[PDB]
RNA sequence: GCCCGGAUAGCUCAGUCGGUAGAGCAGGGGAUUGAAAAUCCCCGUGUCCUUGGUUCGAUUCCGAGUCCGGGCACCA
RNA sequence: GCCCGGAUAGCUCAGUCGGUAGAGCAGGGGAUUGAAAAUCCCCGUGUCCUUGGUUCGAUUCCGAGUCCGGGCACC
RNA sequence: GCCCGGAUAGCUCAGUCGGUAGAGCAGGGGAUUGAAAAUCCCCGUGUCCUUGGUUCGAUUCCGAGUCCGGGCACC
RNA sequence: GACCGUCGUGAGACAGGUUA
RNA sequence: GCUUGUGGCAGUCAAGCGUUCAUAGCGACAUUGCUUUUUGAUUCUUCGAU
RNA sequence: AGAACAAAAGGGUAAAAGC
RNA sequence: CCUAAG
RNA sequence: GGCUGGGGCGGCAC
RNA sequence: GCCAGUGAAAUA
RNA sequence: GCCCAGUGCUCUGAAUGUCAAAGUGAAGAAAUUCAACCAAGCGCGGGUAAACGGCGGGAGUAACUAUGACUCUCUUAAGGUAGCCAAAUGCCUCGUCAUCUAAUUAGUGACG
RNA sequence: CACCGCCCGUCGCUUGUAGUAACGAAUGGUCUGGUGAACCUUCUGGACUGCGACAGCAAUGUUGCGGAAAAAUAAGUAAACCCUACCAUUUGGAACAACAAGAAGUCGUAA
RNA sequence: GCACGCGCGUUAC
RNA sequence: GAACCUGCGGCUUAAUUUGACUCAACACGGG
RNA sequence: GGUGGUGGUGCAUGGCCGUUC
RNA sequence: UCCCU
RNA sequence: ACCA
RNA sequence: CGAGGAA
RNA sequence: GACGAUCAGAUACCGUC
RNA sequence: GAGGUGAAAUUC
RNA sequence: GGAGGGCAAGUCAUGGUGCCAGCAGCCGCGGUAAUUCCAGCUCCAAUA
């Protein structure tokens, strides 16, 4: 509760274990959070890094389609498809605008709706997981899939989601947790008042919790 | 479950006893229900509270929920004896029952009610002043 | 009368040069109690009575203040830069 | 043998479960017991002799009720009949069994007597008699039938029909007749 | 460019035909209403002959100055004869004579049908 | 007793109390009072005049009809009378400024039932009775 | 009015009266007439009930003579 | 010139701590009626002043605008 | 002579913001009465003073005038 | 004495930016009543005060007199 | 100097009336 | 003090009144004037005495 | 060229200066 | 008074 | 304050 | 739990 | 006599809105600048005229004629009450009728 | 002529009337304060005249005495007149006003 | 006889 | 209330014959 | 001087009829 | 049934 | 007659 | 004329 | 006297003072 | 909510 | 000097008049068929 404590989930909890010594392997922390709750559209983020610094951790299908050359801006990756004769029938519902946006990250393709997205394709998926964000979709969804892919960085878009990182094993405290939070940047604020908009998350590292609040 | 203010004694077989004060004018309508010694009141309804239009104000209507909301907030004060002191703005005014008089006695009966002794409380004077209108009075 | 939010007025700035559409609001008041030199002096009477000062101040309006029309580009980046248009009464863009 | 009633409709098949309508109504008698709804009887002579009269032919009666369209029984034993099939195609029931339901429902049970003072008019509380109650049950049924049934394709037969139904249901929605049942009983325990 | 009904001169000669007897020779009769035929394959009078002659001096006399020298009747049951047309024959209504130019349209018509009977009514209060 | 006292030795009361108590007959107190010497004629039973003008008057009540009358002035007295020309066509005899002689009409004071407010009557006309001039074998001036 | 004076009067037709045919006997002679018109034992005689009127006689001719 | 309150049915006005717009009167339709009232049922219309942002949405929440209402203080 | 205020249905007076115009009384026709009143239902009414001008449109906004009103004319 | 004003039938009284003369009451003939009041239709009655002008014509629009009719009169 | 009326918050002001 | 509109006062023409006739006695319209005890303009003289 | 040229009045203005 | 009445 | 057929009350050709 | 998720808005 | 709306006066009164200095809170690094509450007073409520003073106006409106106790009205607290006059208040005014004179812009008595 | 009956007052209208009190005048009468004709009486006065004595016989004259006209006088009776109060009897007066009587005037409805 | 105002009725929505 | 019908009033008309007027006149005078 | 008269007075009247019933 | 007539 |  | 207001 | 109401009218019959 | 009336209304 | 009543006397089917002229002591007569007006006739009363 951002209090002295922060270093009692860093500092304190960085060592806690559940057996012997301390093994003789590598470490693995970080600092949880999210990327803005908003809606996954209007208003949640924009650009700078923190960081922070990360990418996958595990796969990254994500989103991006629209029309018959959105393929092939899947391709050379992994993504979900849209489809073309389904944005009038089933592109676009409940589990349907889910499928195509509804993956872990967020979204990377272009635009192209009409006087379709009130209630349906764009609309129906926003705070969902997408709802067409900044994913430079012009050239490709590769280049800024920079910004959704690796490096990173923390890319957080969707639903919740980011990254953190500072030290390895331990040798780390007021700027462990002051890590945590140096691991969060337009993610933990930003512009016109942005110091706190939450109610609370988790931390850790492999050890036992962290902020016991 | 329910908290009650009877003092702490029940019993099937153990009388409670409420003073139940009734004025009945030609207007207005009272029902009054005091400690046996008057000074702490407890229940008063009157027919204004029962009714719209300001001429039912007294009522035969009026007299029984007047009454029977009563009898059930008396319930819950855990007594069920009443005695009724009836009256009828003696003063210098027409020293006769009201209508929404035999009514509201009639209510506390029928709705369970037990009915301690009855007295008559329409205040004689000895003397007398000056009455409604003068010389000739209500004409018409 | 009818002005129109934001038409290319060419201007400058510079630092940009040339035309640039402003967004042009007419300008307002500012409050100043406490830190005028105005104040800083005028702060008196002199002191156990006082009066004010010569020109306080009951003369004879015009009944037509003037618009504060305060022209300002995005691209030039600066700066809000202010004209005169004089007759009242009016109001911006209807039209 | 049993006669059933339009050559169709057991009367045995109903009974009346309420001791008011008892004697009030003819489901009952073994006089009562008609192949058709005609008797030119001889009712309406002492004073209570209404009673004895075989329920449909009162709703026959009190059917012919409009001026020039009306007076002529012949036919309205018709609009009976097949209001009385109509209502068996849709609840199959003993379609007397359904009559004689909306009779006892469509009777108002209280009634306000217009009580007037040097030009106020006040109303009392009123108790409806059985026979009155009945009366009131059929007049009122009928009375709505025509009400739509007008400038209507829906016929007499059919709107009559469609009431009795709704009328032994209690559908406030769905019955001129019970509509008022339920309002001058309201309006009635206003004015007591 | 006008004409009329049926020929004014087919029927000088279809009156006053082989046999110009009855003032209304047989011919005629094929022409009239129901109601005119019946009048005069019933009754018709005499007098209704000589009143004709008196309209014939009137309408050969007179120069073509065309002043016709009215002819006074209260036979106004007469039904117009085609000789009939061209004078101007004044009929008694109630009060005085009517003097009314005979046109070729008012044939078969009852010469009553012109003498107005009664002044109709005008109005305020 | 009643209210009168029957004493022998009391007749003075009696007398005094008659005497009063007789003041409201107004037969007595009529004549008492000089009043007929105050009415035009003076008392007199007739009087001469001479004619103002001959004017008319209506009937009363029940009655509509133009009276005759003449309006007088009586000579020694020398008031205005209001006098009722008798008969039929007695007005046609009576010239303005002649003189003439009235007299009173059934006890003076109410007129006859029909007339106002006329309490006299006309006998004389230049001196000559009406009657006379009403009759013609009598006389004419 | 006044024009309107004895209106009647000189409306009226002057009748004449009947130049006596004899005379009326005035004196004693009269009262005696009237005594034996009237009083005369002839009509005390018939009942005092059922004589006739002083004047029944309005001068009718026909009449006059029924009873003379 | 500051400081409070409002903007809703034709009128006067309620009104979630964001999910519905509601009274009372007028107006109208009907029963009742010697007359008129009072009664007694049934209805009628709403960018909830405007413009944007918060939210899945918002009469409501916040900024701003215009207006009306209140108040309080000066005025050479 | 100067400065003011109106005028609208038959009458007394409402209203408008530039689109609409009203009420009360009167009145016309039925109803109640034996018949009139009263009372009860039904109904019709407007150069918004004349006047030019503006305006797409004027009872309404200007300019002139008529009438009926009120108010000043002091040293 | 100058400033406005009315003059119209038997008596009291109005007039398209002239061209025509009116109710009222007296009044006589009716309708009405039992007769009458009241009332409703009808009759009638005149240089619209005398002059001069304006016009096709003036009772009216003009100009003076005229009679009676409200407002102005040493120092 | 002093009454009143009438205008004026006041001071006063009336080609108003009244008196020495 | 000018000026004289306004006041007052006379005057020409003669259509009219004057019952007959324009002028005995008066005169519409139109027009020429005198007057400075009205009144109105004007501000020259006099508040550094009327 | 009697209209129109924001608005007062005047000038001006016709393949226009009006639309 | 005119965003076009520039 | 002023302009004012002399000052003034008035009016604004201030 | 969540990839499923409805509803006025999903949580360890 | 009637008017408490106006101006004044004056009462515990008003469930609520302003309202200064100190005192309090919030923000800067302070200076300082925003806040909230805050006595009176104000404004809201009441009484008050032998307190200042006030005291309307137009339409219709039969039994020749003119007429108003009649009603209609639009209307501000209230709409001049007893009483009283051409009066020391009255404009027109030398008011109109008397009266006193030969005669009255004087007197006096009337009338509104 | 029987409630569509009776009926009251304000105001108005129509036709009329001059009362009571006061005042004015007229006639008469009385009081108050004065002026005061005339006449009875009174004190005067004494033309004129009668007587006696003396101047002459006489007209006349002186004086004494007596009667006695005008004049004048005081107190008195007191006419008329005036003034100051009061009584009686008559008679007078007006616009507006007032009173009287009447009605299917007007407004309402008291009884 | 027709601008209309009443009263029996006939036919009908 | 509606259109006709028929009676009464009214207003017309040469003339619109006249009786009857709250039930106790008006399709009533056999209209 | 009559006849005749759907000409006038139903308040001059018979007769008759309506109403109170 | 006596409210209305 | 009103009540239904 | 679409079942008809005060009566 | 001041007010409500009732009435076509009510400074009257009721009602608040 | 009283009060008051046939109903209500100023009144508390 | 009267003839409806009081108050004696016309029950004339009389003429004129039409609430007009007039009568009438008091009741009341009179508004087209007046027993009271005007007048005729006949009557009544007191009778130089």
């Amino acid at each position: 509760i951002t209090s002295s404590q922060v270093r009692e989930h860093v500092k304190e909890l960085l060592k806690y274990s559940n057996e012997t010594k301390k093994r003789n392997f590598l470490e693995t922390v970080e600092l949880q959070v999210g990327l803005k709750n908003y809606d996954p559209q209007r208003d949640k983020r924009f650009s700078g890094s923190l960081k922070l610094p990360n990418c996958p951790r595990p796969n990254m299908s994500i989103c991006i389609f629209g029309d018959a050359f959105d393929v092939d801006r899947a391709k050379s990756c992994g993504v979900d498809a849209m489809s073309v004769d389904d944005l009038k029938k089933l592109n676009k519902n409940k589990k349907l605008i889910k499928k195509l946006s509804k993956k872990y990250n967020a979204f990377i393709a272009s635009e192209v709706l009409i006087k379709q997205v009130p209630r349906l394709l764009g609309p129906q998926l926003s705070k969902a997981g997408k709802f067409p964000t900044p994913v430079s979709h012009n050239d490709d969804l590769y280049g800024k899939v920079t910004d959704v892919r690796s490096t990173i960085k923390f890319q957080l878009k969707k639903v919740l989601c980011l990254a953190v990182a500072v030290g390895n094993v331990e040798m780390e405290e007021d700027v462990l947790v002051n890590q945590i939070l140096m691991s969060v940047n337009f993610f933990v604020s930003l512009l016109k008042k942005n110091w706190q908009n939450v109610g609370s998350l988790v931390v850790k590292s492999s050890m036992g919790p962290a902020f016991r609040l | 479950e329910v908290i009650s203010y009877g003092p702490p004694n029940v019993g099937a077989n153990e009388n409670v006893f409420g003073v139940c004060h009734i004025m009945a004018t030609w207007n207005d309508t009272f029902i009054h229900v005091t400690d046996l010694s008057g000074r702490e009141t407890l229940v008063r309804v009157t027919g204004g509270m029962k009714v719209k239009a300001d001429r039912e104000e007294s009522s035969p209507y009026a007299a029984m929920q007047a009454a029977i909301d009563v009898v059930n907030r008396c319930k819950e004060l855990k007594i069920n004896a009443l005695h009724i002191k009836l009256r009828a703005k003696g003063g210098v005014e027409t020293k006769q029952p009201g209508p929404g008089a035999q009514s509201a006695l009639r209510a506390l009966a029928r709705s369970g009610m037990k009915i301690g002794r009855i007295e008559d409380v329409t205040p004689i004077p000895t003397d007398s002043t000056r009455r409604e209108g003068g010389r000739r009075g209500r004409r018409l | 009368v009818n002005v129109p939010k934001t038409r290319k007025t060419y201007c400058k700035g510079k630092t940009c040069r040339k035309h640039t559409q402003h967004k042009v609001t007419q300008y307002k008041a500012g409050k100043a109690s406490l830190f005028a030199q105005g104040k800083r002096r005028y702060d008196r009477k002199q002191s156990g009575f006082g009066g004010q000062t010569k020109p306080v101040f009951h003369k004879k309006a015009k009944t037509t203040k003037k618009v504060v029309l305060r022209l300002e580009c995005v691209k030039c980046k600066t700066r809000a830069q202010l004209t005169l248009k004089r007759c009242k009464h009016f109001e911006l863009g209807g039209e | 043998t049993q006669p059933k009633l339009f050559g169709k409709w057991n009367y045995d098949e109903v009974k009346i479960q309420d001791p008011c309508f008892q004697n009030y109504i003819a489901c009952t008698t073994t006089k009562s017991q008609v192949f058709v709804p005609h008797t030119a009887g001889r009712y309406q002579v002492k004073k209570f002799r209404k009673t004895q009269c075989p329920i449909v032919e009162r709703l026959i009666g009190t059917l012919m009720f409009h001026g020039r369209n009306a007076g002529k029984k012949a036919l309205c034993i018709k609009v009976v009949k097949n209001a009385f099939e109509i209502i068996h195609l849709v609840t199959g029931r003993n379609p007397l069994e359904v009559f004689v339901g909306a009779v006892q429902n469509a009777g108002p049970r209280e009634d306000s007597t217009r009580i007037g003072t040097a030009g106020v008019v006040r109303k009392q509380a009123v108790d409806v008699a059985p026979m009155r109650r009945v009366n009131l049950a059929i007049y009122f049924i009928i009375k709505g039938c025509r009400e739509s049934a007008f400038k209507s394709m829906r016929s007499i037969a059919e709107t009559l029909a469609d009431e009795i139904i709704n009328a032994e249901k209690n559908n406030t929605q769905s019955s001129w007749a019970i509509r008022k049942k339920d309002e001058i009983e309201k309006v009635a325990k206003g004015n007591r | 460019f006008t004409f009329r009904g049926k020929g004014l001169e087919e029927l000088t000669a279809l009156a006053s035909g082989s046999n110009s007897e009855k003032l209304i020779s047989d011919e005629l009769a094929a022409l009239f209403d129901a109601k005119t035929r019946r009048r005069v394959k019933r009754g018709i009078s005499e007098k209704y002959a000589k009143f004709v002659n008196k309209v014939r001096r009137s309408k050969e006399k007179c120069p073509a100055g065309e002043k016709p020298v009215p002819v006074k009747t209260h036979y106004r049951s007469m039904i117009v004869i085609p000789e009939l047309v061209g004078g101007i024959v004044g009929v008694y209504n109630g009060k005085e004579f009517v003097n009314v130019e005979v046109k070729f349209d008012m044939i078969g018509k009852y010469l009553a049908e012109f003498a107005m009977t009664y002044k109709p009514t005008t109005h305020g209060k | 007793g009643v209210g009168k006292p029957r004493g022998i030795r009391a007749g003075r009361k009696l007398a005094r109390h008659r005497k009063d108590q007789r003041w409201a007959d107004n037969d007595f107190n009529k004549r008492l009072l000089g009043s007929r010497w105050r009415n035009p004629f003076m008392g007199a039973s007739h009087a001469k005049g001479l004619v103002t003008e001959k004017i008319g008057i209506e009937s009363k009540q029940p009655n509509s009809a133009v009276r005759k009358c003449v309006r007088v002035l009586l000579r020694k007295n020398s008031k205005k009378i209001a006098a009722f020309v008798p008969m039929d066509g007695c007005l046609n005899f009576l010239a303005e400024n002649d003189e003439v002689l009235v007299a009173g009409l059934g006890r003076q004071g109410h007129a006859v039932g029909d007339i106002p407010g006329v309490r006299f009557k006309v006998v004389c006309v230049k001196g000559i009775s009406l009657l006379a001039l009403f009759k013609g074998k009598k006389e004419k001036r | 009015t006044l024009a309107k004076a004895g209106k009647v009067r000189k409306q009226t037709p002057k009748v004449e009266k009947k130049d006596k045919p004899r005379k009326t006997p005035k004196g004693r002679s009269y009262k005696r007439i009237l005594y034996n018109r009237r009083y005369a034992p002839h009509i005390l005689a018939t009942d005092p009930k059922k004589r006739k009127s002083p004047n029944w006689h309005a001068g009718k001719k026909e009449k006059m003579d029924a009873a003379a």
